[PDB]
RNA sequence: CGUCAAAACUUGUGGGCUCAUUCUCGAUACGUGAAAAGGGUGUUGGUGGAUAGGGACAGUUGGACGGUGGCCAUGGAAGUCGGCAUCCGCUAAGGAGUGUGUAACAACUCACCAACCGAAUCCACCGGCCCCGAAAAUGGAUGACGCUUAAGCCCCAUGUG
């Protein structure tokens, strides 16, 4: 992939300034959020629920962007919770192998949107992980896992008119599909 | 047709129950909320299924009775009398108002104006909320599919959205069924009537035990 | 979009096939039989030039996967006609009312039904060939044969449909001229 | 098991039972006589009535007619005289001084030599067949 | 009787289908979900009524 | 920001789903027929079970026999209109018998398994998009066209690599 849509930030935060909490105890996520404004919102938000704590009372120390390994595909497993359908939290497990976890989160979200129709708030993406065995579950990832996986493919595009030459006036020459 | 239940999909108004204020009270049919064995120690039905409402709805008695009897019918007919104890877990009572206009004091049209039009007793319904186990049925595990099938008539005797859930809870009773058995085994479980009682960690004065 | 892809063909042995275009041209014992297929093009790859041809797909959609088979089989059957041909047997069947069918050759004439009503006539399309055969206790019998089952069949099925009846109950209705054996002309090589 | 034709009915209490099964004097095999003739008249002095649908057994070399283990039948086959049956309609029966042959007789008697285990098969098997003819006689 | 074999053949023709209720559909033995679109392949299928 | 109609006919740099003989797939918020129930092996993606290579699953193939009615009602069912029934043997397995029905026997069948078989398959759930459900009066209107490797629906992006 990598249309790097979505961003990844790690947030590290703390409970009460108050000595009523003398000594707060500290929170981490690396979270895919498209900006930090959100990120911290989200961070806080489970804190406002799961942990019941209002942001306006407590304190995030940090929110810092978090980078992927390197240059190549690792097999990601994805775990999902979506709340919609006017019927709340529901789970799913899905599978992507790519080079970026981010691209995976990203791709999920469209995928859900297209694919389960969904919308983004309503998802809490639980997790993405590089899968080590030769599995790697899902049939489509396994499908294209093959050593010596290779292919044929045909029949599409390039923009026919254009400013990079050239709209309506075409063709100067003759036709088929071309390949 | 009938001042139909479809039409009463809203609520608008207050809760309208029976009240002193009520004196127009009509009376539906719908009677026997507990079916099967009503002295089924909890052990009798280990198993528990709820027939839940999905939400927010309003429901007529007519439907309610109809499923009841249906419930019993298929069930018993297939499966025996007690093999569950099918329990209507919902009592409902909310009182309906009628127009039913034109009480014949004049000619015809513009008969009323509105003239304290104001609702006559029409029926009972619950204007329901919060995914109520409607009927709860407690079984014995074996009798589960039979349990389900009645519900298939039963759902049909409502309209609207009602869902079918089995609970870890024992038959109208409490906890994941394995832990419940275990609960008896570990003794943390105590029998009352069909209904049953559970032990406190605050600990009071004194059931004592042995020995003399 | 998700890759099926498109392409061409599977194979057996002693019969030549087109291998090109939408069109399979199958040639064997009984001549050559050929068909042009529409969207039916699909992951070919020749495995032997003369000896192995398959088309058994890489990826694509659900619907796609079915076709692949349906395609082979039919062309296989193109081979079948070209090799061992088709022979359909029909027998006229009737009890209350006797029923007669002849064959003009170029056309099939059907008489008698229910005392006869209309005369059912079917022109003999190409290579469905028609024989009324009767000795050897060949019996109220038509034989349709040639090297295209689909045609031999189509004409045949057509016949079953030519002997339809309406009004006044299937529980007394039966009689008509029914398919009695759809086969090859023979076993052949 | 080991099944064979419909012999149908007894038709006469003397010799030559059945509607037309034993009417031929000699069959198509030339099978010889001993257990087919007056022996089935002699048999009638020990049993009568009910569904005598019979079976025919060609196993040795003399003609042989023998009754099925038919139900109601093989039970009333224990009696020693005729009280007068009065025709079988709705599985008829009558007293004749012989009962209680299940749980203390055949069940115990056949306990060490039967299909399956001592007290699971045989004893349990026999009981039902004349369960309501029980009377604790000595 | 046009011939027993024929009757057997015939029966296949004369009796052997189950039917989509909704659209009355003459359906197979093995039918599950009807072939008429507007019936949504509906699943109450009834057996052909035996003849008398 | 398709064309009517200004603006990527979005491509470099982008993703799915969705195909819709409907009077006809659908498609601007508000909006307002949001058809309803209620369905559909349309497609599309779960979850729970599985069985599963010591073989699963399909498809086959062979057998589905024997100790033995183990049985009772019963006009007549020895397994078999009906009803209480039921263990051993042989085994790979075969029911004291799955049906079909000679009034009943028979016969006919396979449930039961081996052998084949050789890989997924099997069940239930799931919920998604998609369709049936789906009838009135003037010709008719997603604005119109049309659009469907969209100009739909949904998704992201206008982005390196």
């Amino acid at each position: 992939m990598v249309r790097p849509h979505l961003r990844h930030y790690c947030v590290v935060g703390r409970e009460t300034p108050s000595e009523k909490n003398p000594q707060p105890t500290v929170y981490k996520f690396e979270v895919f959020a498209p900006n930090f404004v959100v990120a911290k919102s989200r961070f806080w938000r489970m804190m406002r629920e799961k942990n019941k704590v209002k942001s306006t009372h407590g304190d995030v120390l940090s929110c810092k962007v978090v980078k992927d390994r390197k240059l190549a595909a690792r097999n990601y497993s994805v775990d999902i919770a979506y709340y919609s359908q006017r019927c709340g939290y529901t789970h799913m497990v899905k599978e992507f192998r790519d080079v970026c976890k981010a691209g995976a989160v990203s791709q999920a979200y469209n995928d859900l949107a297209s694919r389960h129709r969904a919308r983004y708030h309503n998802i809490e993406v639980l997790g993405v992980k590089s899968i080590p065995n030769h599995e790697v579950r899902r049939l489509n990832v396994a499908q294209f896992h093959p050593h010596n996986l290779s292919f044929p493919l045909l029949q599409r595009r390039v923009k026919a008119p254009r400013k990079d030459r050239v709209i309506f006036v075409k063709k100067n020459s003759k036709r088929a599909v071309v390949a | 047709a009938r001042r139909p239940a479809r039409c009463y999909r809203f609520c608008k108004n207050k809760p309208y129950p029976k009240s002193r204020f009520c004196r127009g009270v009509p009376d539906p049919r719908i009677r026997t909320f507990d079916i099967g064995k009503r002295r089924a120690p909890v052990d009798e039905f280990p198993v528990c299924v709820h027939v839940v409402s999905r939400e927010l709805e309003q429901i007529s008695s007519e439907a309610l009775e109809a499923a009841r009897i249906q419930a019993n019918k298929y069930m018993v007919k297939r499966a025996n009398k007690e093999c569950f104890h099918m329990r209507i877990r919902a009592h409902p009572f909310h009182v309906l108002r009628i127009n039913k206009m034109l009480s014949c004091a004049g000619a015809d049209r513009l008969q009323t104006g509105m003239r304290q039009s104001y609702g006559k007793p029409n029926g009972t319904c619950a204007r329901v909320r919060i995914g109520q186990i409607l009927l709860s049925m407690r079984t014995k595990d074996t009798y589960v599919p039979q349990a389900l099938e009645s519900l298939r008539r039963a759902k049909m005797k409502f309209p609207g959205r009602q869902i079918i859930v089995i609970s870890k809870y024992w038959g109208f009773t409490n906890i994941l069924r394995n832990e419940y058995e275990e609960l008896r085994d570990a003794g943390k479980l105590q029998q009352r009537g069909l209904h049953v009682k559970l032990i406190t960690p605050k600990g009071k004065i004194t059931p004592y035990n042995i020995m003399a | 979009m998700k890759i099926k892809s498109h392409d061409q063909i599977t194979f057996p042995e002693d019969v030549t096939v087109s291998v090109k275009d939408r069109i399979v041209t199958v040639k064997g014992k009984r001549g050559t039989l050929t068909k042009d297929l529409r969207h039916l093009q699909l992951d070919f790859r020749v495995n032997k030039k003369l000896r192995t041809f398959t088309a058994v797909r890489w990826f694509g959609n659900k619907i796609n996967n079915s076709t692949i088979n349906t395609a082979l089989s039919h062309v296989r059957n193109m081979i079948t006609g070209v090799t061992k041909g088709f022979r359909f047997k029909v027998r006229f069947a009737y009890a209350h009312f006797p029923i007669s069918v002849t064959v003009e050759n170029q056309l099939v004439e059907i008489r008698n039904f229910l005392g006869e009503k209309r005369v059912r006539r079917q022109v003999v399309a190409d290579d469905v060939k028609v024989y009324r055969t009767d000795a050897a206790l060949v019996k109220d019998e038509l034989v349709l044969e040639g090297n295209d089952l689909e045609q031999v069949s189509r004409e045949a099925a057509v016949m079953h449909q030519l002997c339809l009846v309406k009004k006044k109950d299937i529980r007394k209705f039966l009689d008509g001229i029914y398919v009695q054996t759809k086969t090859n002309i023979e076993v052949d090589e | 098991p080991n099944q064979e034709i419909t012999v149908v009915v007894r038709a006469v209490g003397g010799e030559v039972p059945a509607t037309a099964s034993l009417a031929p004097k000699v069959g198509p095999l030339g099978l010889n006589a001993k257990k087919i003739g007056e022996d089935i008249a002699k048999s009638t002095k020990d049993w009568k009535g009910l569904k005598v649908t019979c079976q025919l057994r060609v196993k040795n070399r003399v003609a042989t007619v023998v009754v099925t283990p038919s139900v109601a039948s093989r039970l009333i086959r224990a009696l020693k005289e005729p009280p007068r049956d009065r025709k079988k309609v709705k599985n008829i029966k009558h007293d004749g001084n012989i009962a209680f042959s299940e749980i203390l007789k055949i069940a115990k008697e056949s306990a060490p030599n039967s299909m399956g285990a001592s007290m699971k098969s045989v004893v349990m098997e026999v009981l039902g067949t004349a369960v309501s003819i029980g009377c604790t006689i000595d | 009787v046009m011939e027993p074999t024929l009757e057997a053949l015939a029966k296949k023709y004369n009796w052997e289908k189950k039917v989509c209720r909704r659209c009355y559909a003459r359906l197979p033995v093995r039918a599950t979900n009807c072939r008429k679109k507007g019936c949504g392949h509906c699943s109450n299928l009834r057996m052909k009524k035996k003849l008398r």
